[PDB]
């Protein structure tokens, strides 16, 4: 078995904390964590070397985190429209 | 090809 790059480890940690913060209802913190996770996942997949299977899993996680993140942006826009 | 994700990530700022 093989090595997880430090940038890719950053991506997973951030995502992990995003998920935690998401479920806790701290949506503003969650959103930032998701966004930065995606930033690292994109960097890794583009400029670090990995197999097809690795790229395919990163693409998958990228999709999920941007989905949720965008949904949180829209939520926060409407929470803010209140005032 | 990761353009769509890159496009969506950039917009998300």
């Amino acid at each position: 078995m093989s090595s997880t790059s430090p940038n890719l480890q950053k991506a997973i940690d951030l995502a992990s904390k995003a998920a935690q913060e998401d479920k806790a209802g701290n949506y503003e913190e969650a959103l930032q964590l998701y966004q930065h996770a995606v930033q690292y996942f994109l960097h890794v997949v583009k400029y670090e070397a990995q197999g097809d299977k690795a790229k395919q899993s990163i693409r998958a996680k990228c999709t999920e985190y941007l989905d949720r993140a965008e949904k949180l942006k829209e939520y926060l826009k409407n929470k803010e429209k209140k005032a | 090809d990761f353009d769509d994700l890159s496009r969506r990530f950039e917009e998300l700022k």
